[PDB]
């Protein structure tokens, strides 16, 4: 999807970039926005709202949106119903930010960042978009979630390691 | 019914401490294999419904059904003391249904509450604790009761079971030796 | 591109072709398996009955449906990944065989045509090939076929002249 | 009958049948074809059957037997329905009763056990026909007679096998893994019910000294434990 | 025969009625034997059959009125076997009465799929007659039909189990022949039956509240809002004279379906939820009846639970073991997703 969006951004009129940004930030499979934000067309000052959205979806949390809602189309999102798809994504991205800092996340911290009920909290963790993004074990008794371009680089390294691991397992089986 | 139901249930439990036979058991089996299941009309069907109700742990339903089977039958109306026996049977059925419940549901329940159970079966705790403890001790059930907090525990032992199996095997071997001789 | 042929698939195709050869009537059947990546696994086959009709229209959809349903009660439950035939003419003698393949390709564009020669197949030489149609150009091309066998199958095969979880993980 | 020969194709067909399901615990069942009209039974082909076992009872699809056999006959009438096979690795308690079913299609029924796990190198196959020695002063009792086996091939297959051994000379699997994980997340209750079953088998044997039934139960329990270990 | 049956109904002679029925069976068995013999009644002739079929139809009717349900069920197949042999169609009057009887039998039988089928057969037949008909009835009947289909016990079958054993249910249903007996090609699922409910004609005459209910439960079911939706929808049904009447008799099974769904969804949402919260989350007649339902859902394998009465908590799975195999089951799902994703990526590559 990043490929398709970058190709479109680098062929379409600059007037189409705002809509492209709304499309990106609403897309069910997209969680990484750095490459799109870095596009020279993306960079331009005039699409200030678009730039703000990129900062918001590339770098910020749900809290950052709330802080800036009067200067971003939160109201427009409400009119549209676009935001909930966007709201969901920003909350998912917030979990990703938290997981980067710590591989054990207390429920109380998540709820504040989450701005959602603790009972609901697990459901939100439960939802599949979250599951693909994260693999973790919920500990109800301890009230925590154990969750073991820049990001892509790190991911790549992991993938390589993963492959090596799988190979080991396969090798063993082959032996038997 | 009163005699063979809890022992059946336990067998459903599979603890299999003891084997018991209950009259009209064959009739119940026939009904289960029946293509058609009607709401009870003949008396044996009312008794039947009371049995299944005991199995699922609705004692109120069971008590209701006996009258319903009975009313067409007029079976309980033929006794002068019928009220007395109605309440007496209501009590004995309360007890045995409590037993049956415990037998069937101990799989998914690791722990229990004697207060709640007492209220809901309409059986005072002195009866509850007694029945449960007695039964557990008699059937060698891996169940533990704290009288202080009034709570029960199950779902366990492995090591002991294996020990038993070993014994049995040894017995079989001995038998074979006899034939060999 | 590679067609991986299983032990039972290869033995059934050689057996059927040879049985067909005694008959003097050309033998065809269906190949069952999995399209994996580009590559295709042929895990099993079954024979189609001899028909008066030659080449296309040979297939009997009532026989096929019955056979497929009864196999499904059987474990394998594998897509039809193509067809095999034994055809004497070489090399690439007959136009008619290709059209059959076009019918298979229209049902599933990944379909493969295997051809085996039961007369020229001799100890040390199996004469077999696998084809697809091309998408002044030639109409078709051939992809080399490899054989897949499990360790259990290898041990089993070794009884001639004797003097599951793992597969899943893989 | 004095002996049995089995074609390599049959061995590979039984393994392929077992392989597709991907169940270690499960034992697969099918039909064997060939020629049993002499003292040497020749087993030359086979096909899989839908088969399920519940408790002692097992279901075989009679219509499947008839319908598949009818197609087999259209391919090659020389390969007659001569018995059945299963993946074993050992005789099971229900086998004499299952064998009585196959008797309807043909007699005497022949049972080929193909050990698709291949624990023993020498034999991938055990062959049995049902017969009773009998007891004097008593009614005869049915039992399986063990017949010697060899693996033999016609020229076509010999050529094929030699060619195959030249170089020597996933979603379903994931689902199975998930099922194993579920079993693990439950095994404390299944342990206690396999402990009881084990005891039951012992009881049966005692009675015999029924015995067969008990033995089967014990075997089942052991199998269930082995499958739990493999999963782990 | 007609006179004899009227006698049995009028004087509640149930014992004799059963014997009457058996006599009629023996008589009919004889005719096939009789037919080879000279002077035998001709079961080939339409008038002869129409009379025989007319009798059996009445046999079913009296059976229902005498509440002899087992006898009713036997007489239904008696009727069925004659209809197959039957060339001339029955009077639609007497035929619609027949179907209206099947709905009662099957409600008492606890076979809800057959119940709804019989309703539909009657509706399709009552639409034609009268040629001019009340719209107020079409309102209530269509609603009834639809409600009875939502109210049907869940037909869902586990995916893991089915592939390995193709096993669902107890499983056993001795009234299985009857589905073939109603010209149904095979036993249906509740989802399947519902689609006919889904179809506009059932929908068009169908009270709106039921369409909403279907949305709330079958389309977009969310536990965090279902209780509210139901609370606002349940008032409307009670007020209506006809809707309430249709509704009154399906309250139980409907409630069962809804609660079953709530237990499943809670099983998905939680790992170990408090007994107070779980019971609180889903409405119940009584706190203990809610526990009963939860266990029943567990026995029928719609959910696996371990209920710890000491701490008042429920777990939808020794402790570390249950966490290990939950982790494994999560990892597996994750792998599956990744695999599927990779497939999608392949397509993107071409782009």
């Amino acid at each position: 999807l990043l490929g398709s969006y970058t190709e479109d951004n680098a062929s379409q009129a600059r007037v189409d970039a705002h809509r492209c940004i709304v499309r990106a930030l609403k897309d069910p499979n997209a969680f990484l926005f750095d490459h799109l934000l870095t596009l020279k067309p993306v960079k331009f000052l005039e699409g200030e709202l678009i730039h703000d959205l990129l900062t918001i979806f590339v770098s910020a949390k749900l809290a950052s949106y709330v802080k800036f809602y009067q200067n971003n189309k939160d109201f427009i999102d409400s009119l549209g119903l676009l935001h909930e798809q966007n709201m969901a994504k920003m909350r998912l991205l917030t979990f990703m930010g938290m997981a980067v800092e710590n591989k054990e996340i207390s429920f109380d911290t998540m709820q504040q960042e989450l701005q959602i009920g603790a009972d609901d909290v697990e459901a939100f963790v439960i939802d599949a978009v979250r599951t693909k993004m994260v693999y973790c074990k919920i500990d109800q008794t301890q009230r925590k979630v154990v969750v073991s371009x820049x990001x892509x680089x790190x991911x790549x390294x992991x993938x390589x390691x993963x492959x090596x691991x799988x190979x080991x397992x396969x090798x063993x089986x082959x032996x038997x | 019914m009163l005699l063979e139901i809890p022992y059946m249930a336990a067998h459903e439990s599979d603890a299999r401490r003891r084997m018991i036979s209950k009259q009209f058991h064959h009739q119940l089996r026939v009904g289960e294999r029946q293509p058609l299941l009607g709401p009870p009309e003949s008396m044996r069907e009312h008794v039947v419904a009371a049995s299944k109700a005991m199995k699922m742990g609705d004692w109120k339903t069971c008590h209701s059904f006996i009258i319903n089977e009975k009313m067409n039958g007029k079976v309980w109306d033929l006794f002068p003391e019928a009220d007395k026996v109605r309440t007496m049977l209501v009590r004995k059925i309360q007890e045995e249904s409590l037993r049956t419940y415990l037998f069937t549901y101990s799989s998914v329940y690791d722990s229990i509450s004697m207060e709640t159970l007492s209220d809901m079966f309409e059986l005072d705790l002195p009866t509850v604790h007694s029945i449960i403890s007695k039964m557990i001790i008699n059937e060698e059930l891996m169940a533990s009761l704290d009288q202080p907090t009034q709570t029960v525990v199950m779902h366990r032992x492995x090591x002991x079971x294996x020990x038993x199996x070993x014994x049995x095997x040894x017995x079989x071997x001995x038998x074979x030796x006899x034939x060999x001789x | 591109k590679q067609v991986q042929i299983d032990g039972l698939v290869v033995l059934k195709i050689i057996k059927h072709y040879q049985e067909e050869g005694q008959g003097t009537e050309v033998v065809q059947g269906v190949l069952l398996g999995l399209v994996v990546e580009d590559r295709l696994e042929i895990t099993n086959c079954f024979p189609f009955p001899q028909h008066t009709e030659d080449d296309a229209d040979f297939d009997e959809v009532q026989y096929q449906m019955e056979m497929m349903r009864s196999l499904r009660h059987v474990n394998i439950d594998h897509l039809h990944v193509g067809w095999y035939q034994s055809t004497y003419y070489g090399s690439f003698v007959t136009r008619a065989l290709l059209d059959s393949q076009f019918s298979y390709q229209h049902a599933i564009e990944e379909s493969v045509v295997l051809i085996y020669d039961p007369i020229k197949t001799a100890q040390g030489s199996l004469s077999l090939k696998a084809y697809r149609l091309t998408p002044f150009e030639y109409m078709f091309e051939e992809v080399p076929i490899v054989i897949k066998n499990s360790h259990l199958i290898n041990v089993l095969m070794w009884e001639l002249e004797k003097k599951x979880x793992x597969x899943x993980x893989x | 009958g004095r002996v049995v020969r089995l074609h390599p194709v049959i061995l590979a067909s039984i393994v392929d049948s077992y392989e597709r399901r991907n169940e270690g615990a499960a034992r697969v069942i099918g039909t064997l074809l060939g020629t049993v009209d002499k003292h040497s039974v020749e087993v030359t082909n086979c096909f899989s059957v839908p088969h399920n076992e519940s408790e002692d009872e097992v279901a075989v699809d009679m219509e499947f037997a008839k319908n598949m056999y009818e197609l087999h006959k259209k391919v090659s009438p020389n390969e007659l329905i001569l018995g059945w096979y299963a993946t074993g690795h050992d005789i099971t308690e229900h086998s004499v009763l299952i064998h009585e079913y196959y008797s309807r299609e043909a007699p005497n029924p022949i049972h080929l056990t193909v050990d698709t796990s291949l624990q023993n190198g020498r034999m991938s196959i055990k062959a049995y026909v049902s017969t009773l020695m009998g007891v004097p002063g008593r009614t005869m009792g049915v039992m399986f007679t063990p017949l010697t086996v060899k693996y033999a091939y016609y020229d076509t297959e010999r050529i094929g096998v030699d060619l195959i051994m030249k170089t020597c000379f996933x979603x379903x699997x994931x689902x199975x893994x998930x099922x194993x994980x579920x079993x693990x997340x439950x095994x404390x209750x299944x342990x206690x019910x396999x402990x009881x079953x084990x005891x039951x088998x012992x009881x049966x044997x005692x009675x015999x000294x029924x015995x067969x039934x008990x033995x089967x139960x014990x075997x089942x329990x052991x199998x269930x434990x082995x499958x739990x270990x493999x999963x782990x | 025969a007609q006179q004899a049956f009227k006698f049995c109904l009028q004087y509640t002679r149930k014992a004799e009625f059963r014997k009457l029925c058996d006599n009629l069976r023996m008589h009919l068995s004889q005719i096939q034997r009789h037919h080879n013999q000279s002077t035998a009644i001709n079961l080939n002739n339409p008038e002869s059959q129409s009379m025989h079929l007319e009798t059996r139809l009445v046999q079913l009717d009296s059976a229902i009125s005498m509440e002899l349900w087992q006898e009713a069920f036997k007489a239904v197949e008696d009727i069925h076997g004659l209809f197959s042999l039957s060339k001339k169609p029955p009077k639609p009057q007497l035929m619609a009465n027949y179907y209206n009887k099947v709905s009662t039998v099957f409600w008492k039988s606890g076979n809800a799929l057959f119940h709804a089928s019989t309703l539909h057969r009657l509706y399709h037949l009552s639409r034609e007659m009268r040629k001019n008909l009340t719209q107020d009835e079409m309102q209530r009947m269509s609603t009834r039909v639809l409600l009875a289909t939502l109210s049907i016990p869940i037909t869902p079958e586990r995916t893991d189990i089915a592939r390995l054993l193709d096993m669902d249910g107890i499983i056993v249903e001795k009234q299985r022949r009857l589905a073939t007996l109603l010209g149904l090609q095979a036993p249906p699922t509740r989802i399947g039956l519902i689609n006919d409910m889904v179809r506009f004609n059932v929908l068009q005459y169908v009270v709106p509240e039921v369409k909403d209910l279907y949305n709330w439960l079958e389309v977009e079911f969310n536990p965090l809002k279902l209780c509210e939706r139901v609370t606002k929808v349940l008032n409307w049904v009670r007020e209506q004279p006809e809707k309430e009447p249709e509704l009154q008799q399906y309250v139980p099974q409907l409630q069962n379906n809804t609660i079953l769904r709530l237990l499943q969804q809670v099983s998905q949402i939680y790992q170990s939820i408090e007994f107070s919260r779980l019971t609180s989350l889903v409405p119940f007649v009584d706190a203990f009846q809610l526990e009963r339902a939860i266990v029943d859902a567990a026995r029928h394998c719609d959910l696996q639970v371990r209920i710890d009465h000491t701490s008042r908590t429920l777990s939808f799975g020794x402790x570390x073991x249950x966490x290990x195999x939950x982790x494994x089951x999560x990892x597996x799902x994750x792998x599956x997703x990744x695999x599927x994703x990779x497939x999608x990526x392949x397509x993107x590559x071409x782009x």
